[PDB]
Order: structure tokens, then C-alpha cells, then sequence
């Protein structure tokens, strides 16, 4: 279900329930909980069961860590890439390029797939904000190395996908702001 | 012999009983004071140490497996270096956690068992990613 | 549910600036949702009042 967010939490719950369940199921059948035969049945293959639980929990921990990394990247990028005035400065495109490169080098971004997801969500966020067209137009000419290939951000995205992203970024200002649409249409 | 087989069966039972109870901290604190269950039975202690080594080996292997599946190591040499370093450190890290000498023959028998098969599994999992 | 009710636009606009911690990350409710997803939710919440209430649509269109 995803109840234990850390390994220590799971271990504590497992130990406590393992201690109480022995008695709870012992007096249910009228058996002394300290019997050697009942304990032989109850303790059998404890190592294998623990290993199974550990693997099942490690899968959850991995997927949770991936989700948390994605959301933390979104939060950290909005500190510079949310203000429309910050988006219109070329140093913002330089900041994004250096952020991706530094994350890939130092292991802050551990995978190329995670980096691809970060790039996709950052571009999607920038397409929906004022000044994001300038940012995307400047960053499309910058380099990125993924899967052993060095491309530009415009080459990483498709050509038609880049054109669609450009159209979205240019036209979204008039859909998220009724003032601009009214001003231009009345003019 | 029958007596040896019975002794090993009883040792397995007693080691399982110790493992279920006695949280690692409790085992570590009761090893010093001498108030450990069946501590006077050498076979039970040997079985306990072997099972502890097996658990530690699985815990060490699963970390490398998860990192391989995430896509952390872009080359085979990188994966091999990480695997070797973590294999060296995890033995101690999980040894002093349970109050066991990391160089014990029983703990090492548990920890080193089937190392070739585990390495082969990691190699195949990494080769898929490399492809 | 709030997008489909009168007054839900105000509620969603106020709650978009509040914090939530999930998967070990602390975000706002607007950051948890996407930016384009939040904008679509806002448009739905603002326009749903005139689809679930014919009285409002008639009043405004006749005015």
C-alpha cells in the first residue's frame, strides 16, 4: 500500500507485530505461546520471509525516491524560472543549462531518463508562463549530453515537437491573460 | 549421524527463535552482557551468524540491483567499482550492527555464499540497460 | 469536485498557494499540479458556473 516511508519504520512495525501476533494466534487455539513446537512452526524460514519483505519494500523506496526527486527538481527550478522578468534574461537560459549539466555530473540527477523527464517538465512549465518563449528560444541552442550523445536542446526534442512547443509558448500569453487579449483585440 | 543431524536441526530452530525476537540493538546489547538465548550452544551461534551473513548479503546486493535498474551506471566498469566498494563496506557495516566480528568464518560463509550467481544476475541486469 | 460547484474558483485560487508534503518533497498545491494543468483547472472552475446553471447564463447573455 505504501505505508512505511522508511526502512526503519517498516522494521519497527514488523518486529512489533511479529511479537504480538505469536501470542494473539497462540491463545486463539489454546496453545502456550512459548511451546517448542508452536515456535518451530512460527519461526521457520524467518530469514527468507524477512528477505522477501525487504525486497518488496526496496521497490517502493526506489519509486518513491524517483517521485520525490522529480518534485524537488520542479520546486528548485521555480525559484529562478517563475518570474516573467527572470525568464526574459539570457542568464536564465545559462542557469538552466548549467543546472542540468551540473546535476548530471555530480549525480544530483542520477539517470538520463530522469534528466529527460526534468527537461520535459521544465519546458512544459516554461511554455505556460509570460516570457517563456524568450527562454525557450535561447535554450534551444544550448548543448546537452544524454545516453552518450551530445545534442542541442532543440535537437533532443523533435523538429515538429520543437515547433509545436514554440507555438504553445508564444500563444499561451493570450490564454492565461485576458487583459492582453482584450487590449490587442480592441486595438 | 543421527545425533549430528538432530543437533543441527535444534540449532536451526534456536537460531530462528533468536532471529524472530531480539531487535538488532537488543542482540548487540545482550551479546556483551552474556544474557543471550542459547548462547551456550555453539551450533546455534554458528547458525545465527550464518543467517545474519545471508541477510546482510541480500541487503547489500539489492542496493546495487536497484541502482542498476534506475540507470545510474553508464559503463560496466563503473558498476563493477561501485559493487566492489559497497561489497567491502557492507560486510563490516552489517557486522558491527549485530555485534559480530566481520572476519568470522560463519559470518563470511553466510555473506560470501553464491557470490558467482549474484554477480551473474547483476551482470545480466546491467547488460539489458547497456543495450 | 470543487471545479464543478459555485464558489469553487475562489476555494481553488486560495488553496493553490498552500503547502503539502508528498514523497519527501514539500510543494504548493499549484506546484503539485502542473502549470498547464492548474491553468486548465482554473478555466474549468471559472466557466462551470455557467454550464451547471442556466439562470446565470440567461441573465448575463440577456444583459
Amino acid at each position: 500500500e505504501g505505508v512505511f516511508r522508511t526502512r526503519e519504520e517498516m522494521e519497527e512495525y514488523r518486529h512489533s507485530r511479529l511479537q504480538e501476533g505469536a501470542k494473539v494466534y497462540a491463545e486463539q487455539f489454546g496453545i502456550d505461546p512459548e511451546d517448542v513446537d508452536y515456535q518451530r512452526g512460527f519461526n521457520g524460514d524467518i530469514t527468507e520471509r524477512n528477505i522477501s519483505l525487504y525486497g518488496a519494500h526496496d521497490n517502493f523506496l526506489s519509486q518513491q525516491a524517483q517521485k520525490g526527486a522529480i518534485m524537488n527538481s520542479r520546486v528548485e527550478l521555480n525559484g529562478v524560472l517563475q518570474d516573467p522578468d527572470m525568464l526574459r534574461r539570457p542568464d536564465s537560459a545559462d542557469f538552466f543549462e548549467k543546472y542540468i549539466d551540473n546535476g548530471l555530473v555530480t549525480g544530483a540527477i542520477p539517470s538520463d531518463a530522469q534528466a529527460t523527464q526534468l527537461i520535459s517538465q521544465a519546458f512544459s512549465d516554461a511554455s505556460s508562463r509570460a516570457g517563456g518563449a524568450d527562454f525557450l528560444m535561447r535554450v534551444g541552442d544550448k548543448k546537452v549530453t544524454l545516453n552518450g550523445a551530445t545534442t542541442t536542446y532543440r535537437e533532443l526534442i523533435g523538429e515538429e515537437q520543437w515547433n509545436a512547443l514554440m507555438v504553445t509558448a508564444q500563444r499561451s500569453q493570450f490564454e492565461t491573460d485576458a487583459k492582453l487579449n482584450e487590449q490587442y483585440r480592441l486595438k | 549421524t543421527a545425533k549430528e543431524q538432530r543437533a543441527r536441526d535444534l540449532a536451526d530452530e534456536r537460531s530462528n527463535e533468536i532471529i524472530r525476537k531480539l531487535t538488532p540493538e537488543q542482540r548487540r546489547e545482550a551479546l556483551n552482557n552474556g544474557t543471550l538465548l542459547y548462547q551456550d550452544d555453539p551450533y546455534a551461534m554458528e547458525a545465527l551468524r550464518v543467517k545474519t551473513g545471508r541477510n546482510a548479503a541480500y541487503l547489500v546486493d539489492d542496493d546495487v540491483m536497484q541502482k542498476i535498474k534506475e540507470g545510474v551506471f553508464r559503463t560496466r566498469e563503473e558498476m563493477e567499482e561501485y559493487r566492489h566498494s559497497r561489497l567491502q563496506e557492507g560486510a563490516k557495516v552489517y557486522a558491527e550492527q549485530f555485534g559480530i566480528d566481520p572476519e568470522d568464518v560463519d559470518y563470511q560463509r553466510g555473506f560470501n555464499g553464491d557470490i558467482t550467481e549474484r554477480n551473474i544476475s547483476l551482470y545480466g541486469a546491467h547488460d539489458n540497460f547497456l543495450s
